[PDB]
RNA sequence: GAGCUAGCCCUGGCCAGGGUGAAGCUGGGGUGAGACCCAGUGGAGGCCCGAACCGGUGGGGGAUGCAAACCCCUCGGAUGA
RNA sequence: GAAUGCCGGCAUGAGUAACGAUAAAGAGGGUGAGAAUCCCUCUCGCCGUAAGCCCAAGGGUUCCUACGCAAUGGUCGUCAGCGUAGGGUUAGGCGGGACCUAAGGUGAAGCCGAAAGGCGUAGCCGAAGGGCAGCCGGUUAAUAUUCCGGCCCUUCCCGCAGGUGCGAUGGGGGGACGCUCUAGGCUAGGGGGACCGGAGCCAUGGACGAGCCCGGCCAGAAGCGCAGGGUGGGAGGUAGGCAAAUCCGCCUCCCAACAAGCUCUGCGUGGUGGGGAAGCCCGGGUGACAACCCCCCGAAGCCAGGGAGCCAAGAAAAGCCUCUAAGCACAACCUGCGGGAACCCGUACCGCAAACCGACACAGGUGGGCGGGUGCAAGAGCACUCAGGCGCGCGGGAGAACCCUCGCCAAGGAACUCUGCAAGUUGGCCCCGUAACUUCGGGAGAAGGGGUGCUCCCUGGGGUGAUGAGCCCCGGGGAGCCGCAGUGAACAGGCUCUGGCGACUGUUUACCAAAAACACAGCUCUCUGCGAACUCGUAAGAGGAGGUAUAGGGAGCGACGCUUGCCCGGUGCCGGAAGGUCAAGGGGAGGGGUGCAAGCCCCGAACCGAAGCCCCGGUGAACGGCGGCCGUAACUAUAACGGUCCUAAGGUAGCGAAAUUCCUUGUCGGGUAAGUUCCGACCUGCACGAAAAGCGUAACGACCGGAGCGCUGUCUCGGCGAGGGACCCGGUGAAAUUGAACUGGCCGUGAAGAUGCGGCCUACCCGUGGCAGGACGAAAAGACCCCGUGGAGCUUUACUGCAGCC
RNA sequence: CGAUGUCGGCUCGUCGCAUCCUGGGGCUGAAGAAGGUCCCAAGGGUUGGGCUGUUCGCCCAUUAAAGCGGCACGCGAGCUG
RNA sequence: UGGGAGAGGGUGGUGGAAUUCCCGGAGUAGCGGUGAAAUGCGCAGAUACCGGGAGGAACGCCGAUGGCGAAGGCAGCCACCUGGUCCACCCGUGACGCUGAGGCGCGAAAGCGUGGGGAGCAAACCGGAUUAGAUACCCGGGUAGUCCACGCCCUAAACG
RNA sequence: CCGAGGGUAGGGCCCGUGACUGGGGCGAAGUCGUAACAAGGUAGCUGUACCGGAAGGUGCGGCUGGAU
């Protein structure tokens, strides 16, 4: 339920903000935070390697449990649902009966006070983690490991999910959030349900300063530059591309496929994304 | 207006100082050159 | 060589006073329940006026200068990108 | 003898410009060889959110005192930030170190690179962040939280006593955090007092007074008081916090729970120690046994790690507390008390500036704190003033032109001009009132108008106190008084109508462009399944991202509204197991050299043999492109209609003489007395047109047009006045430039524009103030233009390579 | 070409005459008045405004008239730009 | 009070047939389409056949001249929530009724906004035929839309 | 004091008029096609949507005021 504003400034006209209605705890778990080292897009050489980064709000990193096969069989209670600024999904604070406390990304519909559990025997309930092989065909699923014991890699952003399509030997077939059809090994863990905060996509930033808050520095069109800078630079007055549209580095940017040809994972992708 | 020389003792020592020169192939050649030429000062003097 | 300048990182600091009066909340009206209307409260905003501060719009002066970019009058921003 | 040659010396311009903010000076007295310029006194003016005071940087003896004036000081100099000498900086508590970690840096392990080197977890370094114990006064020519005085405090060592399972680099807690708004109680600071203390004063018409003028505090341990912060207590279970754990976490039960209790800060009080004005008299002494009290205002500071709301979700590590591990429990640790111990470096001075950065004693630049009073609605704004600090290191006259900054102006009022450029006007607050249009916020300070001082009388509410007085903050009603004028000075919008562009706030060519340019939310296309794509790197390694398709990269478009048509033949990109071509390599029909020969050696056809290219399809918010001629209607004209050629397809909607229209000031209409601009139309659009988007759009704009009202020295058309210069006298004294000069006019001549040649004319010698026609005047080896088989940036289906990718 | 600053305006003029007006004339298809045309004449005079950067030109209102040219398309060490 | 019939409405679930596409197998010279054709598709292996998978939309027979609703309109099956309505009994209230300017709600299709979804169909559009032309009728393609959620639009031969 | 009215400024309603533009009515013998009435040669009509020289065409859903 995105929230609107009255047009009492030019920007409040279109600005929308998340409702935060699912949130129940508004300061993080001190034992589970560490500082997030802002990079500005600069690598260890000091060089910009991702342009237009820097200047956003300060953040603490919340440690997230992307394994969950860490504590097979041990139930936990959902203590709180919190805001995480490092990701689009909300996060859920888990109180294990162990006394251990851990964060997971919060699936759609997960309720404070309910229990979750991980393992081959866990019930098929929103919030439970099982190896893919034991989850019924057709189940909607998130936080999917891509290789066993390597950690949840797929379907982690707000609103996304994967659907289990069928089995073939030691692999299950998944429809990824991109629509790709992929074989993922059956021992890979996954969590029942879709990721929450599905309204995330409908937020309207509203003003230029909002992008600045997020660490997004202004993006400069190539057509605005000079030939020293960009294939689209130069020209008296405005100019069309006047060549196939290109990146600052000269490679084409409308169509040119870029996935490496002889990649081994090609044997495991059934059908490229559509739409 | 604001001119270009804005002195700073720590900056001066960290940038041109003896230890900065020794840590680097090029800096050691500077000291070698300034010794061969007979410079009274191999490095800028800052109060430190 | 980034003690000038450009960007970013870490850690600190600064922004007189006045104006406008969003959401929400409360109450009253309204209805089958509502939406919603009114009042009070409230104090939002790349909101308004204006110092510090940051600028540099127009004109005049200066032009072997007070100054290798300054001075006067005027003018933009001033809780924010 | 020339090279705009090189180095040096010395000329010219010239006693010329200038002497660095227009805050401003005058006199008396001293000193001295010498005084506008040094010292003292009186008078005058300037700053006073500073032009005063305190920190930090940077500077480095510039500080204080004596003796000096050659040079430095834009003049002078007896003076000085100058010369010579002597002196001067005192810490367990202030700052930094013997503490901590941040980015970053460095780097056992390890990784990579021809060499040099590059990376890299821990660890270490790294501060203006965390942590940590000193306040007030006195003293020196010059230091003081440092010396001294008074009262306080910290750590380390040893000892005594009491207590306890003691013990850590290990576990845990805490430290520990945003932005805006903000409560209670205080403090700093300030105002008033008919109260308290004080040297005096009565002037010039009046006043001996509830008169004037001055001051009326500061620090403080325990205790106490007020206000706040922090914190649940007990028991049982326990598999988690990489060993252990009685701690922490999780579950359960009991009690306490707007509390309490314990603990910690702030403020008040507090033994005690200090301070203590005007005036007078020589920094000092007195005043003085100084008094040291009541009322009000009141922080942005303090209690604080306080409260609330919001989204963009807000360091680490140590100190500290707790837990236990080896170990040790004759130890150790905790508490109290006592004695001892407590190192290194900084400390002078300048510090919005004559001591820092600008070559200068340079109108520029330089971060943090304090920054008093009155009035103006408020305030750090404005005027004037306190404390304090200054009059800006050339002066004296004069009272021309002209220049600068400033004031006024009859009648007119934009007639000025590219343009109302500039300058007027308007101007704060309170009340009345306010249009099209609109995205319902706005447009809006729309416009336009009325009020505004002082006096007396009456009176409403808020704060303090007591519910009153008093004080204080907002008012309200009536009646009056004065002036040309009441925000009486200073600070403080001119307004409207209508177009173009860009939605908007923002950003930019440091130093000729601030814009219509860039950015911007938003829209679309495209790549990317994660050891992602992409980027930097030879690599290792990084960024992407401790992210995962609601995400990340690239590209265009640019809020929003209504929309975005047709063409895939060419280029691009995407798909295509066929076919064609295709390199190394495979294959070896068949030849050749040599040898007596076995052999050795060489050439080599068919055929098999990737990517790429060809070929077949797809694809426009991919690169791009979107016709010609002729005919036709019962007035004419014009063609809804037709014919034919061509194309991949022949420009749709909307718009149109436009930021685009050549002809062009198109034509018509509006506005004006008059309109190449403007606005509204028309459409034969030289040469609009749909994301290099098309057409609109409220609001916004130091953008660019056009009009009107208001008002003006812009102008008719100039006048007067002020100050700083210009001018004259005293002091100091540049500059570009310069073949040399004894350097006139005309008409001719001359390399074609003559002071210099010819002829004539004119003209005694030398200056000073002015003006700019000439000396093809000066600063600059033309930047336009060409030339050079000169250079450099940029482009591409120029050539040829290379990275990269296949 | 080791620089002869370039359009328009402003200011300041000065000159030529192929004369726009004013003065003197001859001819007229000159009744008068008013014109036309040519001759002599450079003494003086030759307006304000709208448009446009404009020179020019068009237009408004006047006038005796609203002259045309030269002076580096006069004049930027005089201004504008 | 006791019963009833019903595609009345809303939410969730779920079943088979068919179409399309994808994969595997088998197989070869055409398939498709019409009045006839052509475009199209097919030796790069189509059509026709078998097995597997994916996905959306509509529910054959029953089915009627049927039923339900105020209308618009409603059809596989299942559960839940819910409206109307009729019959019986003759038990309760005691005229508590009829209509209804305004108001409010509902309102097929198409259309609009924001997300999703997209098999079939199909405005626009392209192509092939026809024709004097053919911006049509017929044929091959084909985008909105048709579907879901929420919010609008409020029309109709909304008719008996 | 009130006060006819005058002045200044800003709104509301109405009438007249305007380059040009939109369709409408009408007009003895104009041009283009033939949409409708017969199954009008594609049954017609319909609300809406999109397109086209024009009548119209097509999509979706509706009506019979449709024939056989
Ligand atoms: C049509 C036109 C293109 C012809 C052309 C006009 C331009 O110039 C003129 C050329 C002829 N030579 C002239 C010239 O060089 N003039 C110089 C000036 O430079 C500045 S004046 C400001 C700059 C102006 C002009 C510069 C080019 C100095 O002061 C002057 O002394 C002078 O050197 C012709
Ligand atoms: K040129
Ligand atoms: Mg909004
Ligand atoms: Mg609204
Ligand atoms: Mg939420
Ligand atoms: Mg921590
Ligand atoms: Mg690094
Ligand atoms: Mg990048
Ligand atoms: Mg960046
Ligand atoms: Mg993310
Ligand atoms: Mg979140
Ligand atoms: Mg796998
Ligand atoms: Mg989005
Ligand atoms: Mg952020
Ligand atoms: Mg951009
Ligand atoms: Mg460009
Ligand atoms: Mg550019
Ligand atoms: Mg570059
Ligand atoms: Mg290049
Ligand atoms: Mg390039
Ligand atoms: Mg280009
Ligand atoms: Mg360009
Ligand atoms: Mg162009
Ligand atoms: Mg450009
Ligand atoms: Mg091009
Ligand atoms: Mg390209
Ligand atoms: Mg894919
Ligand atoms: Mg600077
Ligand atoms: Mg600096
Ligand atoms: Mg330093
Ligand atoms: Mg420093
Ligand atoms: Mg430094
Ligand atoms: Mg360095
Ligand atoms: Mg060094
Ligand atoms: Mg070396
Ligand atoms: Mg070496
Ligand atoms: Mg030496
Ligand atoms: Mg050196
Ligand atoms: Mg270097
Ligand atoms: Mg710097
Ligand atoms: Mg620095
Ligand atoms: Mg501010
Ligand atoms: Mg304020
Ligand atoms: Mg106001
Ligand atoms: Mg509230
Ligand atoms: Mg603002
Ligand atoms: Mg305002
Ligand atoms: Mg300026
Ligand atoms: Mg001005
Ligand atoms: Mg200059
Ligand atoms: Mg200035
Ligand atoms: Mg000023
Ligand atoms: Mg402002
Ligand atoms: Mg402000
Ligand atoms: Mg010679
Ligand atoms: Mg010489
Ligand atoms: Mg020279
Ligand atoms: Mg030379
Ligand atoms: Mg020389
Ligand atoms: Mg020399
Ligand atoms: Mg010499
Ligand atoms: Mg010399
Ligand atoms: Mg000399
Ligand atoms: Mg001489
Ligand atoms: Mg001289
Ligand atoms: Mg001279
Ligand atoms: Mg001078
Ligand atoms: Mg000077
Ligand atoms: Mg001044
Ligand atoms: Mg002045
Ligand atoms: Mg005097
Ligand atoms: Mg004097
Ligand atoms: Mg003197
Ligand atoms: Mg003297
Ligand atoms: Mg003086
Ligand atoms: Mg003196
Ligand atoms: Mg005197
Ligand atoms: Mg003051
Ligand atoms: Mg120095
Ligand atoms: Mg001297
Ligand atoms: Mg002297
Ligand atoms: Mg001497
Ligand atoms: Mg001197
Ligand atoms: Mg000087
Ligand atoms: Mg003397
Ligand atoms: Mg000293
Ligand atoms: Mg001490
Ligand atoms: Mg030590
Ligand atoms: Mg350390
Ligand atoms: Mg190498
Ligand atoms: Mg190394
Ligand atoms: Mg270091
Ligand atoms: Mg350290
Ligand atoms: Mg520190
Ligand atoms: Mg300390
Ligand atoms: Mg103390
Ligand atoms: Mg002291
Ligand atoms: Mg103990
Ligand atoms: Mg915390
Ligand atoms: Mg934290
Ligand atoms: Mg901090
Ligand atoms: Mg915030
Ligand atoms: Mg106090
Ligand atoms: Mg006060
Ligand atoms: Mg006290
Ligand atoms: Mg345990
Ligand atoms: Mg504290
Ligand atoms: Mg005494
Ligand atoms: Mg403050
Ligand atoms: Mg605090
Ligand atoms: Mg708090
Ligand atoms: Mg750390
Ligand atoms: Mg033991
Ligand atoms: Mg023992
Ligand atoms: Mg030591
Ligand atoms: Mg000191
Ligand atoms: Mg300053
Ligand atoms: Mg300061
Ligand atoms: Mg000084
Ligand atoms: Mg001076
Ligand atoms: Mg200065
Ligand atoms: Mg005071
Ligand atoms: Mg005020
Ligand atoms: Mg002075
Ligand atoms: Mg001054
Ligand atoms: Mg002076
Ligand atoms: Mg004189
Ligand atoms: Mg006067
Ligand atoms: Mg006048
Ligand atoms: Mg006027
Ligand atoms: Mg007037
Ligand atoms: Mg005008
Ligand atoms: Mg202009
Ligand atoms: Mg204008
Ligand atoms: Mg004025
Ligand atoms: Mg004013
Ligand atoms: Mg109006
Ligand atoms: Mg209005
Ligand atoms: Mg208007
Ligand atoms: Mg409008
Ligand atoms: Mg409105
Ligand atoms: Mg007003
Ligand atoms: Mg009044
Ligand atoms: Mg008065
Ligand atoms: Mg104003
Ligand atoms: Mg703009
Ligand atoms: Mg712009
Ligand atoms: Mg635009
Ligand atoms: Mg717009
Ligand atoms: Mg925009
Ligand atoms: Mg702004
Ligand atoms: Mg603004
Ligand atoms: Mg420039
Ligand atoms: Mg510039
Ligand atoms: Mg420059
Ligand atoms: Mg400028
Ligand atoms: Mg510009
Ligand atoms: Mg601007
Ligand atoms: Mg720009
Ligand atoms: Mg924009
Ligand atoms: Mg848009
Ligand atoms: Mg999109
Ligand atoms: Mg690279
Ligand atoms: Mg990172
Ligand atoms: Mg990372
Ligand atoms: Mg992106
Ligand atoms: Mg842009
Ligand atoms: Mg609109
Ligand atoms: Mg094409
Ligand atoms: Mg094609
Ligand atoms: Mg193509
Ligand atoms: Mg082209
Ligand atoms: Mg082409
Ligand atoms: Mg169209
Ligand atoms: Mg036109
Ligand atoms: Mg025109
Ligand atoms: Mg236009
Ligand atoms: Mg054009
Ligand atoms: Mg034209
Ligand atoms: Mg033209
Ligand atoms: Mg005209
Ligand atoms: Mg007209
Ligand atoms: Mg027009
Ligand atoms: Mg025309
Ligand atoms: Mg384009
Ligand atoms: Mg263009
Ligand atoms: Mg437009
Ligand atoms: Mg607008
Ligand atoms: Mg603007
Ligand atoms: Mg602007
Ligand atoms: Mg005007
Ligand atoms: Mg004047
Ligand atoms: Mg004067
Ligand atoms: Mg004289
Ligand atoms: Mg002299
Ligand atoms: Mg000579
Ligand atoms: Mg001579
Ligand atoms: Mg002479
Ligand atoms: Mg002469
Ligand atoms: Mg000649
Ligand atoms: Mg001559
Ligand atoms: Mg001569
Ligand atoms: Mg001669
Ligand atoms: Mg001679
Ligand atoms: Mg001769
Ligand atoms: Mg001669
Ligand atoms: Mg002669
Ligand atoms: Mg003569
Ligand atoms: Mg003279
Ligand atoms: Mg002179
Ligand atoms: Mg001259
Ligand atoms: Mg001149
Ligand atoms: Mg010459
Ligand atoms: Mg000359
Ligand atoms: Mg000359
Ligand atoms: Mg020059
Ligand atoms: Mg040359
Ligand atoms: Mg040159
Ligand atoms: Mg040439
Ligand atoms: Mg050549
Ligand atoms: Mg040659
Ligand atoms: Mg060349
Ligand atoms: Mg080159
Ligand atoms: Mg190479
Ligand atoms: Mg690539
Ligand atoms: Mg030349
Ligand atoms: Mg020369
Ligand atoms: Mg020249
Ligand atoms: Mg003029
Ligand atoms: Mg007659
Ligand atoms: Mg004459
Ligand atoms: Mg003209
Ligand atoms: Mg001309
Ligand atoms: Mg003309
Ligand atoms: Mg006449
Ligand atoms: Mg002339
Ligand atoms: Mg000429
Ligand atoms: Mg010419
Ligand atoms: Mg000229
Ligand atoms: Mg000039
Ligand atoms: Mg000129
Ligand atoms: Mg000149
Ligand atoms: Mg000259
Ligand atoms: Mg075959
Ligand atoms: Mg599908
Ligand atoms: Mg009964
Ligand atoms: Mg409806
Ligand atoms: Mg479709
Ligand atoms: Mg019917
Ligand atoms: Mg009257
Ligand atoms: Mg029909
Ligand atoms: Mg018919
Ligand atoms: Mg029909
Ligand atoms: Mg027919
Ligand atoms: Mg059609």
């Amino acid at each position: 339920a995105v929230k609107k504003f009255k047009p009492y400034t030019p920007s409040r006209r279109f600005m929308t903000v998340a409702d935060f209605s699912e949130i129940t705890k508004t300061e993080p778990e001190k034992s589970l935070v560490k500082p997030l080292k802002k990079t500005g897009g600069r690598n260890n050489q000091g060089r910009i390697t991702v342009r237009f980064r820097g200047g956003g709000h300060k953040r603490l990193y919340r440690i997230i449990d992307f394994k969950r096969w860490d504590k097979v069989g041990i139930p936990a209670k959902v203590a709180a649902i919190e805001y995480d600024p490092n990701r689009s999904a909300r996060i859920a604070l888990l109180h294990y009966v162990d006394g251990e406390k851990r964060y997971i990304i919060a699936p759609d519909g997960l309720q404070v006070g309910q229990q979750v559990v991980a393992g081959p025997d866990a019930p098929i309930q929103v919030g439970n983690a099982l190896p893919l092989r034991f989850i019924p065909v057709g189940t909607v699923v998130h936080a999917v490991e891509l290789e066993p014991k390597k950690g949840a890699k797929l379907a982690r952003a707000a609103g996304t999910s994967a659907q289990i399509q069928g089995r073939e030997g030691d692999y299950v077939i998944l429809r990824l959030p991109s629509g790709e059809l992929r074989k993922v090994h059956g021992e890979c863990y996954a969590t029942v349900g879709a990721v929450g905060n599905a309204d995330h996509k409908n937020i309207v930033l509203g003003k230029a300063g909002r992008s600045r808050w997020l660490g997004r520095r202004p993006h400069v069109r190539g057509a605005a530059m000079n030939p020293v800078d960009h294939p689209h630079g130069g020209g008296e007055g405005r100019a069309p591309r006047g060549r196939p549209p290109a990146s600052p580095w000269g490679w084409q940017t409308k169509g040119l496929k870029t996935r490496k040809r002889r990649k081994p994972s090609s044997r495991f992708i059934i059908a490229r994304r559509k739409k | 207006m604001k001119r270009t020389w804005q002195p700073n003792r720590r900056k001066r020592a960290k940038t041109h100082g003896f230890r900065a020169r020794m840590r680097t192939p090029g800096g050691r050649k500077v000291l070698k050159r300034r010794r061969q030429k007979g410079r009274w000062r191999l490095t800028p003097a800052v109060r430190k």
